[PDB]
RNA sequence: AAAUUCUUGGACCGGCGCAAGACGGACCAGAGCGAAAGCAUUUGCCAAGAAUGUUUUCAUUAAUCAAGAACGAAAGUCGGAGGUUCGAAGACGAUCAGAUACCGUCGUAGUUCCGACCAUAAACGAUGCCGACUGGCGAUGCGGCGGCGUUAUUCCCAUGACCCGCCGGGCAGCUUCCGGGAAACCAAAGUCUUUGGGUUCCGGGGGGAGUAUGGUUGCAAAGCUGAAACUUAAAGGAAUUGA
């Protein structure tokens, strides 16, 4: 699991964690 | 431009020479004596074209009479060996005339 | 561990360097980095050389040459066998080999 | 020479005597103290042609600066506008000659 | 003191149109709202009096020129060009 | 920038005795310089020198023996009294038979044995052996 | 070579040395006297001018500046002044 | 090495260890600062007039000829220039390249040596200030400094 | 290897023209310039710069630098203009056990320009800046100095092109029991237990994790700052012998 393909998955996690995040706010 | 209107784009092309007394490997030159080597082949072109017609201007392309002056010319500057006029583009020619082609043709 | 002082390429002082495209493939490799031949051959190779000759309308006429120059990446390169690897001492001297021949 | 020509006004003005403004300039030209005379390029055409007029009659030279009046000021060192000046006494210039 | 943090001239606008739209006429608001030198005289009273018309308070001096600024890019480019043009043509 | 002049001179000292030469030119000169050579002449560490006089910070040749073993400097100028003076002496010296602490004191630049024989205490500079 | 004596160089290695990088500091470049081949008066002429220098009295040019020392102007002789 | 660059430059000129003045020199100490003072009327900076001095007269240093330097000499007799040369020169190649710069705002390298020549000015402004050439509430203000050239 | 694809309504190929937008080969180098990112057709304009030369001027005005500021490839975002080629997404043809891929044909956003954002790259020499010292040798670029002699201008002086050296900065190279280093290796990565030239940033076993939260910047994408609980005896570097 190469770093640059681990770190994109981090991203796109984190993104749907904040949508899930404003969407209760 | 000829004396006649036919308009034409001389290229022209030097290689600086290596000396028979050179141990140096590169043999460059300057920018700026490449800049007035340039300015001088296009100095020296363009009187040798435009004073005169085509036939007559013919009559020099055959051997490389012009590329010989830029060798003596430019000498003092940078010796440079392989020079010739490298193409020559017709863009304009005057109308069509019958008669001056005859003279062409004898 | 640093396998090459320079490293494989021949950028000093530029920083950066423009890319060229290999000749085989369309890998993009830097100028300095990429092998590069200058292959200088006649037209015609070594047997109909004769053929040419004699059906030549004109007398002692010399065979044009042909001035193409290649580039490859190192894939290229290997797979090509235009260069090979060479041990750890040897990869340091950098004569080209003998042009006798 | 626009560079030396700046130095040389400095230099005027440091030390020497002029006037500044049109309707000055017209009251040295008239009575003969003008030695030089400085147009800007924007100056109104008609006062520029009657101060050539002027010059001409007075045997006074002038001089097309090649800025506008802002700039002329700004060269002057003054922080207003001259669209002509004249210079009545160069002092330790070679403004004259030029 | 300084009243607003982003919105300068749009603040007339209060929470309308959009912050994108806002944000895209402020630029050309202060463009057509702003006082320009006049090439003739020197001094900055250039107003926009209509679209396409600025004057000048002091020369009385009126220049056909963009909407909502003195001149254009355009205008510059077609006038250098035109500028050669002429020179190659009486050579 | 050249921010101690000591520093620079005992430095390239070292260097050239480390490998063998038999001079050294010191380029910048000063009271502390000179004086600090004189500290090592007297105990046969080096040979004598000679300052050249341009009208600027002048240079120095200095003839070596092959004694010297080490001569350094100590930065900042710490200030020791002649309580903390056997403790110095513990951390930088090879021995209690050899081996010297250059220090200033209001008698004088001069070296730290005698320093004690007459009951001053003063800034340190350096150590040489 | 270990010892090699600082003190005493000799005056060719000393001439080759940085002018900065002598054992003493010393200029590289002198004051000449220049006559022209007209006029009468000698005049004194830095070697490396800097400035284009004129004999008095407008006859002629000098010397002429350049990237070291200043070129002179042909018929002209010079020779260096010492003290 | 420079302040703002990566050169390390050594060229610089070697004064001589004879601080003497040479015999072929015949002009004595007064009417050398007699040819100093008609040159400033001229317009020189004191940059420019040691120059011309050293390779038309043959006065290698003033200050070995008489007993003052050349600007001490200047501002002892009323000559002097109002704000000090070094610091002129640096005003008005900041106001030349901030004029360039106006035309055309794609110079970015014009614009990242407008930095640095405005650094310099303050650095040696406060300098001035230290010594008290300049009074205590001298500033250099970019609007203003094409004024005075 | 083929197929998708185009093709007697004339493709591909040969000739003559026209238009469009990209791009600037060969020369092109362990050459150059720039703070780095970067920079390659000609000519012109504008402003800047290093080094060299200096018996010019001022006379310590300096060095490194929290906070703060200017520039910052590619990709990406926003308005316009333009869209040749290439080509994320997508579509189809192959191959394959599958093939949402590698191969092929077509092709959108983008790739180009103008004006605004973004501030990250193996943004690398994986190597802070300033200063001093410590071996040689042959080169190369710039400037300067000197010298046999060739070769131009010719009409000789002097400037150019070679040749032989010297000096100062610069990009590198070869060699070495200088010395260092765990070693690979490095004339610096040396002058360090014989430990102190000045100063800035920064690491403290491996994971969790550059994650949660808070704050701040951005149109967004994201950037900067940044834990803990918990888990685990290793993770790792250089070299050696095997497979
Ligand atoms: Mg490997
Ligand atoms: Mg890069
Ligand atoms: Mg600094
Ligand atoms: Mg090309
Ligand atoms: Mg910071
Ligand atoms: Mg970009
Ligand atoms: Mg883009
Ligand atoms: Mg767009
Ligand atoms: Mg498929
Ligand atoms: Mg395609
Ligand atoms: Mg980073
Ligand atoms: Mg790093
Ligand atoms: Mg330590
Ligand atoms: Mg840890
Ligand atoms: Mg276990
Ligand atoms: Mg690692
Ligand atoms: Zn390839
Ligand atoms: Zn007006």
């Amino acid at each position: 699991m190469r770093a640059k393909w681990r770190k994109k998955r981090m991203r796109r996690l984190k993104r749907k964690r904040r949508k899930m995040r404003q969407r209760s706010k | 431009k000829t004396t006649d209107g036919y308009l034409l784009r001389l290229f022209c092309v030097g290689f600086t020479k290596k000396r028979n007394n050179q141990i140096r490997k590169t043999s460059y030159a300057q920018h700026q004596q490449v800049r007035q080597i340039r300015k001088k082949m296009m100095e020296i072109m363009t009187r040798e074209v435009q004073t005169n017609d085509l036939k007559e201007v013919v009559n020099k392309l055959i051997p490389d009479s012009i590329g010989k002056d830029i060798e003596k010319a430019c000498q003092s500057i940078y010796p440079l060996h392989d020079v010739f006029v490298r193409k020559v583009k017709m863009l304009k020619k005057p109308k069509f005339e019958l008669g001056k082609l005859m003279e062409l043709h004898g | 561990t640093k396998k090459r002082r320079n490293n494989g390429r021949a950028k000093k002082g530029r920083g950066h360097v423009q890319p060229i495209r290999c000749t085989n493939c369309a890998r993009c490799v830097p100028k300095d980095k990429a092998i590069k031949k200058f292959v200088i051959r006649n037209i015609v190779e070594a047997a109909a050389v004769r053929d040419i000759s004699e059906a030549s309308v004109f007398d002692a006429y010399v065979l044009p040459k042909l001035y193409v120059k290649l580039h490859y990446c190192v894939s290229c390169a290997i797979h090509s066998k235009v260069v090979r690897n060479r041990s750890r001492e040897a990869r340091k001297d950098r004569t080209p080999p003998p042009r006798f021949r | 020479s626009l560079e030396s020509i700046n130095s040389r006004l400095q230099l005027v003005m440091k030390s020497g005597k002029y006037v500044l403004g049109y309707k000055q300039s017209l009251k040295m030209i008239r009575q003969g103290k003008a030695k030089l005379v400085i147009l800007a390029n924007n100056c109104p055409a008609l006062r520029k042609s009657e101060i050539e007029y002027y010059a001409m009659l007075a045997k006074t030279g002038v001089h097309h600066y090649s800025g506008n009046n802002i700039e002329l000021g700004t060269a002057c060192g003054k922080y207003y506008r001259v669209c002509t000046l004249s210079i009545i006494d160069p002092g330790d210039s070679d403004i004259i000659r030029s | 003191a300084k009243r607003t943090k982003k919105v300068g001239i749009v603040g007339k606008y209060g929470t309308r149109y959009g912050a994108s739209l806002r944000k895209m006429v402020k630029k050309i608001e202060i463009s057509q709202h702003a006082k320009y030198t006049c090439s003739f005289c020197g001094k900055t009273k250039m107003k926009r009096r209509a679209v396409g018309i600025w004057h000048c308070g002091s020369c009385m001096k009126t220049v056909a020129g963009g909407a909502w600024t003195y001149n254009t890019t355009s205008a510059v480019t077609v006038k250098s060009a035109i500028r050669r043009l002429k020179e190659l043509k009486d050579q | 920038v050249r921010m101690n002049v000591l520093a620079d001179a005992l430095k390239s000292i070292n260097n050239a005795e480390k490998r063998g030469k038999r001079q050294v030119l010191i380029r910048p000169c000063s009271k502390v310089i000179v004086r600090f050579l004189t500290v090592m002449m007297k105990h046969g560490y080096i040979g004598e020198f000679e300052i050249i006089d341009d009208h600027r910070a002048g240079k120095i040749v200095v003839n070596l023996t092959g004694r010297l073993n080490k001569c350094g400097v100590i930065s900042p100028r710490f200030d020791v009294q002649l309580k903390d003076l056997e403790k110095w002496q513990n951390n930088l010296l090879p021995s209690r038979q050899f081996g010297f602490i250059v220090l200033t004191t209001s008698a004088g630049i001069m070296d730290h044995e005698e320093a004690r024989r007459k009951h001053t205490g003063g800034k340190i500079l350096g150590f040489f052996f | 070579p270990l010892a090699k004596d600082l003190l005493h160089p000799s005056p060719e290695e000393e001439k080759r040395k940085h002018k900065k990088k002598r054992l003493v500091q010393s200029p590289n470049s002198y004051f000449m006297d220049v006559k022209c081949p007209g006029c009468y008066k000698i005049t004194t002429v830095f070697s490396h001018a800097q400035t284009v220098v004129l004999c008095v009295g407008c006859s002629t040019v000098l010397c002429q500046p350049t990237g070291g020392k200043a070129r002179l102007t042909e018929g002209c002789s010079f020779r260096r002044k010492q003290h | 090495g420079r302040m703002h660059a990566p050169g390390k430059g050594l060229s610089q000129s070697a004064l001589p260890y004879r601080r003497s003045v040479p015999t072929w020199l015949k002009l004595t100490s007064d009417d050398v600062k007699e040819q100093i003072y008609k040159l400033a009327k001229k317009g020189l900076t004191p940059s420019q007039i040691g120059v011309i001095l050293r390779d038309s007269h043959g006065v290698a240093q003033v200050r070995f000829v008489t007993g003052n330097k050349i600007l001490r000499i200047l501002k002892s007799k009323g000559l002097a220039p109002d704000l000090p040369e070094d610091l002129y020169h640096l005003i008005k190649k900041a106001v030349a390249v901030r004029k360039h710069l106006e035309r055309n705002r794609k110079d970015k390298d014009a614009k990242f040596r407008l930095i640095l020549i405005e650094s310099r000015i303050h650095r040696l402004a406060r300098y001035y200030k230290t010594k008290r050439v300049l009074p205590p509430n001298w500033k250099y203000e970019s609007s203003t400094a094409s004024a005075l050239v």
